[PDB]
């Protein structure tokens, strides 16, 4: 009873679903776009809008209130912004995984180098666990060094 | 209250004491979560009594949770690294 | 002219 | 050299095959009514509408 | 203080242009025999892209900038300002065509 | 003169026995605050290795 | 009229380097110098004043019409110096209420 | 205004040959290393194995 | 404005390096991003690992 | 082998010409060009196939590529997908001076370079392609 | 003498209803 | 190596690279060509100085190109800057009788030359904004009032309108859009995904089912938003910014909608509308009144703020 009243029902967490954030989701959950490197407006308080300390991102000051939710410092959780990159870059934690996926598929026509016709591939398909499934598929398709224009009847391969 | 003390309280079987130590005697925080995306992106104005997840575009399926402030910080840092930890209040199967 | 002055292989590096 | 210049002309064209298309594109790229310059709710506040001219020209007390 | 001659593209100090004139354009501009207004109209102190050329004959850069028939020295890729209409007409009288180096003409 | 003065003063004050910018990956604790709780402790600190 | 004048953006633009209480004093002095023009300077805010005890029972258009006809009567009683109104925009507030003229 | 004491640092002597035995998971079985220091200034220069 | 491919490659590698060291400054086989004082930058990854990390 | 590929590429050429004629007629009849977009996936899959490049150059498919790239008389540019796919295919194939002479794609390339409604990235790629094609002529 | 009260069930004016202090009893 | 020998500015490592032959033309290509030169009569903004941000007309361009004489609105107090206002000769004489005169309509006050109420003062090239200029009706009227014809000139103003209309258009997934140019002209579709800010994948809607299952990436320069009657839309920019409501009448470019806050019909251009199904307007940092403030309405009236709005309040007596 140390929190101000809220009409939202109180529940507990039963499941945590992990995943990656899509660019559409990042743009949608954002409240402002960050494009100005200068932190301060004119070195005379009142930080610049569109900067890294925009007042819509949240309030960390006693006497100021968040301009997004209107709550005080104690209650505001903070809000996210986004920053459009001029060119796409690698996520440092996924570079080996990107490499393995690049090995697994074909760089021209975005298709796996092998199909379910191979019984070993079917067995690799059967395992439910995504990590082990990826491991098996990668262990198979790593050897295959040529996209197949026709079936080893065209499988869509570019050759 | 380190990890070994936590293990001793687990060995005693006192779950309520452990929860009270780690929440009421420490960083207890209240957040709102969307019932659809499961993200902490709800914009709540409690005195105006209006809740909204702008992304999912919903105003009715919103819940409140009591979590440690360090857990909130961890989820926000994970979000900063493009990971999406989604908190749901029901099981699926 | 201007178009003819585009570099070739034998031009200095 | 003249022969390779003629070959370049043959391969790449003098532009006359699509100079008229370029002229049409430039004509359509190029184009006043106050109803489209500012909002009607701003025109009304500034007394710039036709009705304000009608009120101002009519010989009666406003 | 340095200025870039609009016609030939060479860069020399403004006092050098006033006292001695442009070593290349003196056959058609008479910059040394010209007052400060004509010097300003043909040499501009606002420029960009300093170029030093050692061998005009074989440098592709000199041919690309049309300075392979001139004295080696400091040259500018782009020069702010254009020649006046009367000076352009005077050059056309001599039979020499003036190609602007302002970049706006290509 | 500020180079030698500041370098010697920094190294003796902080105990990092190297250049200030090279503080990372440098020997530390070469210089310590003298112990003055009792006379014997001062003697022991002055004869330590 | 002073309490509404001190918050008006026109007063703030007129005296950017002055506090609110200075604007209150200026409003009081202007009210002493010319009550009519100070009432006119309120524009839409003069319908929110305490005019009558039961003024809330009237429709808004009726109250506006009554106030405007009273202003027209009083302004035409006083008269407007046309050259001053042409030069000083403060004195031009009474020109739309001249008989035969309008906003 | 703070009293600082320098602590003596213990190091291995220079200009002496030391022979050591490398461990089993290594092609090398023995090593003979010497660290050389000029007499003037007593500063390490080079290491030869 | 103007695109010499070498300069594009240099500046885009600088951007990639900044984005990578914003999340992980313990990348093996390359120098760390440093502060003006010479101390290495505290990345998001280093906030979550160790005894003093977020979890432990 | 190669003859079957030549026959299939010629059939694709006839289908592309028929689709272009149908789309032009529909545009003249007040209907959007849809046939080119429908035929685009098959053309893209064929063009991405590397071993068919020799057969494409033998059958002069670049003429129909130019025809698709040719703006219609109503001064309306083709869909961005068609332009992007054809530009990517042009990059992916080794176009020589003889093939350019056979097809006459240089005129449309110069038009795309000079035009302003075209995307600047496509403008830069067209400039690069024109420079690369002028490279063997002077050396 | 007027008390401005905030209430949960009166949704008509977001809980704000005006009553005199003489009409109420404290709990 | 011989050329770099004997130089100290060269770094220790031999950081030399082979420039590609195609890059040779690019290394010497000119810059700043967009603008052959500054055109007289154009309206520009001032970067700094006492008239920082005030729009100024380029009456004269100096041949040197480093400065230019401009037509400005004076900022004086006549004896922290005063608000811009047309130069009043009478007030200037009253507060300072040392005015000098040189011609008819050309007035010199305090060393500054004012022509018919407008300042004419030279300003440097490094003090001006010649692009992304945002004009205001007030300043436009104030500049064209002296020509005895209201805003007679509308070419540069129309260009500014075109630029603002093009830049203010931002798209979101699920938006109904219409195509202006290209072979797909006069077609309706829904935005599926947005990539960067110039390529938008749109799924078209048509009577044929096979066409409705295709996604087409279309440039944003040839898309116009489709606003249907009875949709919640939130204003992006303008005098009615952050106003929401339901669309009532769609008169092509101009859209009319009943507001939610003021609950009255508002006419705003379609370029200033975004389909936002909920308002969620925050009234913080506005007015002088927090929610539930006990406000004195007048001499003998008081109340409590019940709901708060951008330019109005609801008070319970
Ligand atoms: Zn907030
Ligand atoms: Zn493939
Ligand atoms: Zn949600
Ligand atoms: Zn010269």
């Amino acid at each position: 009873s140390q929190f101000p009243y809220s009409s939202a029902p109180l529940r507990s967490v039963k499941e945590v679903q992990f995943g990656l954030l899509s660019p559409e989701e990042i743009r949608a959950i954002s409240v402002v776009k960050i494009e100005y490197p200068e932190i301060m407006d004119e070195s005379r308080q009142r930080p610049r809008e569109g900067g890294l300390n925009d007042p819509k991102l949240g309030s960390i000051d006693r006497n100021f209130k968040c301009q997004t939710c209107g709550e005080g410092m104690a209650e505001c959780p903070g809000h996210f912004g986004h920053m459009e990159l001029a060119k796409p870059v690698f996520h440092i934690g996924f570079i080996p995984k990107i490499k393995k996926v690049c090995e697994c598929i074909c760089m021209n026509c975005g298709k796996l180098l092998l199909d379910e016709t191979n019984p070993t591939m079917a067995q690799a398909i059967r395992i439910r666990d995504p990590k082990k499934r990826f491991n098996a598929v990668w262990q198979l398709c790593k050897t295959k060094m040529v996209c197949e224009a026709d079936a080893p009847v065209s499988r869509g391969g570019c050759g | 209250f380190g990890e070994m003390e936590r293990d001793c309280m687990i060995a005693h079987g006192a779950a309520g004491f452990l929860k009270e130590r780690l929440m009421e005697a420490s960083d207890a925080f209240r957040v709102h979560v969307c019932g659809i995306c499961g993200l902490m992106s709800v914009i709540a104005n409690l005195k105006k009594n209006q809740f909204e997840c702008r992304s999912c575009k919903n105003k009715t399926n919103i819940y409140q949770l009591h979590i440690p402030y360090a857990a909130k910080l961890l989820f926000q840092e994970l979000m900063a690294m493009n990971i999406a930890p989604r908190l749901y209040t029901e099981r699926s199967g | 002219p201007q178009r003819l002055l585009i570099p070739t292989v034998d031009d200095p590096g | 050299q003249g022969e390779q210049y003629q070959e370049i002309i043959e391969i790449f064209g003098d532009g006359t095959d699509y100079q008229w298309t370029l002229d049409a594109e430039e004509e359509m790229e190029q184009p006043t009514s106050l109803a489209d310059v500012f909002e009607p709710s701003e025109l009304k506040e500034k007394m710039l509408t036709d009705e304000d001219n009608v009120i101002r020209v009519t010989d009666l007390p406003e | 203080r340095e200025r870039a001659c609009m016609l030939c593209g060479i860069v020399l100090p403004g006092r050098v242009f006033m006292q001695n004139g442009c070593p290349n354009c003196d056959s058609v501009l008479n910059l040394r025999d010209s007052d400060q207004a004509t010097v300003n109209e043909c040499t501009s102190s606002s420029f960009e892209g300093l170029v030093a050329v050692g061998d005009n004959e074989h440098s592709w850069v000199a041919k690309w900038l049309r300075v392979d028939r001139f004295q080696p020295g400091l040259y500018a890729v782009r020069v702010d300002g254009r020649l006046p209409s009367d000076i352009v007409a005077a050059l056309e009288q001599y039979g020499v065509y003036y190609r602007p180096r302002d970049g706006s003409v290509i | 003169s500020t180079t030698i003065t500041s370098g010697l003063k920094y190294s003796l004050a902080t105990g990092n026995w190297g250049e200030q910018k090279k503080a990372m990956s440098s020997r530390a604790g070469v210089s310590q605050v003298l112990n003055r709780y009792t006379y014997s402790s001062t003697l022991s600190h002055l004869r330590r290795t | 009229t002073a309490r509404l004048y001190q918050h008006s953006s026109k007063s703030s633009a007129e005296y950017p380097n002055r506090p609110q209480l200075a604007k209150y004093c200026i409003g009081l002095a202007k009210y002493i110098q010319s009550p009519l023009l100070e009432y006119l300077a309120l524009d839409e805010s003069m319908y929110s004043l305490h005019i009558h005890k039961h003024q809330n029972l009237l429709p808004r258009e009726k109250l506006i019409d009554a106030v405007q006809t009273s202003i027209v009567d009083i302004v035409n009683l006083v008269g407007v110096d046309i050259n001053e109104a042409v030069r000083a925009p403060y004195h031009a507030l009474a020109l739309p209420y001249v008989c035969g003229l309008g906003p | 205004g703070s009293e600082k004491v320098l602590i003596a640092q213990e190091r291995s002597a220079a200009n002496i040959v030391q022979v050591f035995k490398k461990a089993a998971p290594s092609p090398i079985s023995h090593v003979a290393e010497i660290r050389s220091a000029l007499e003037k200034g007593s500063r390490l220069i080079s290491t030869m194995q | 404005d103007g695109s010499p491919q070498h300069i594009i490659n240099e500046v885009e590698q600088l951007l990639q390096f900044h984005v990578a060291t914003y999340m992980d400054n313990d990348i093996a086989g390359q120098p760390q991003a440093l502060q003006k004082s010479g101390r290495p930058v505290k990345a998001i990854r280093a906030r979550l690992k160790g005894k003093e990390g977020r979890l432990r | 082998l190669e003859q079957m590929q030549d026959e299939l590429i010629q059939q694709l050429k006839l289908q592309m010409e028929e689709s272009a004629i149908r789309d032009a007629n529909n545009i003249e009849q007040g209907k959007p060009a849809i046939f080119k977009l429908k035929l685009l996936p098959k053309v893209k899959d064929i063009l991405l196939r590397a071993n068919l490049a020799d057969s494409i150059l033998d059958n002069n498919l670049l003429a129909s590529v130019r025809l698709w790239l040719e703006p219609l008389p109503d001064a309306s540019l083709p869909a961005y997908q068609i332009q992007k796919v054809l530009f990517d295919a042009i990059k992916s194939l080794p176009i020589k001076t003889s093939h350019l002479r056979e097809s006459g794609l240089g005129k449309v390339m110069v038009f795309y370079q000079k035009s302003k409604r075209v995307e600047p990235n496509l403008k830069r790629t067209a400039e690069k392609l024109i420079s690369d094609w002028t490279r063997p002529i002077m050396g | 003498n007027f008390l401005f009260l905030r209430s949960r069930e009166i949704v008509e004016n977001q809980g704000v209803f005006v009553t005199s202090s003489n009409r109420v009893k404290t709990i | 190596n011989d050329a770099l020998k004997g130089n100290v500015n060269v770094f220790s490592n031999n950081s030399k690279f082979l420039v590609g032959i195609v890059e040779y033309k690019d290394l010497l290509r000119p810059v700043k060509s967009s603008d052959v030169k500054l055109t007289r009569g154009s309206y520009v903004r001032v970067k700094n100085g006492k008239f920082k941000g005030d729009l100024a007309q380029v009456d004269e361009v100096l041949e040197n190109g480093l400065e230019a004489r401009l037509k400005l609105v004076p900022r004086l107090d006549y004896g922290f800057r005063p608000a811009q206002r047309l130069f009043s000769e009478a007030e200037a004489r009253v507060h300072e009788p040392t005015i000098r005169r040189d011609r008819d309509g050309f007035v010199t006050y305090g060393g500054e030359e004012y022509y018919e109420g407008f300042l004419y003062k030279t300003f440097r090239l490094q003090n001006l904004i010649v692009n992304s200029i945002n004009p205001t009706l007030n300043e436009l009227s104030l500049f064209q009032s002296n020509e005895e014809s209201t805003t007679i000139d509308l070419s540069t103003i129309a260009d500014s309108l075109k630029e603002t209309a093009k830049n203010l258009v931002s798209f979101q997934p699920g938006d109904n859009v219409e195509i202006i140019n290209g072979e797909l002209n006069h077609l309706t579709g829904t935005v599926s995904s947005v990539n960067q800010s110039t390529i938008v994948s749109v799924r078209l809607h048509s009577d044929d089912d096979t066409i409705n299952s295709e996604t087409v990436e279309i440039p944003t320069s040839d898309l116009r938003k489709i606003f249907n009657v009875g949709d919640h839309v939130r204003v992006i920019h303008g005098k009615h910014t952050d106003d929401t409501g339901l669309i009532v009448e769609v008169n092509g470019d101009k859209v009319e909608f009943i507001s939610n806050q003021t609950k009255r019909t508002v006419i705003v251009f379609s370029n200033y509308l975004i389909k936002s199904t909920d308002s969620t307007v925050s009234i913080n940092e506005s007015g002088r009144f927090e929610l539930h403030d006990l406000v004195q309405v007048n001499s003998d009236l008081v109340g409590i703020v019940i709901r708060a709005q951008k330019d109005s309040f609801d008070v319970l007596c």
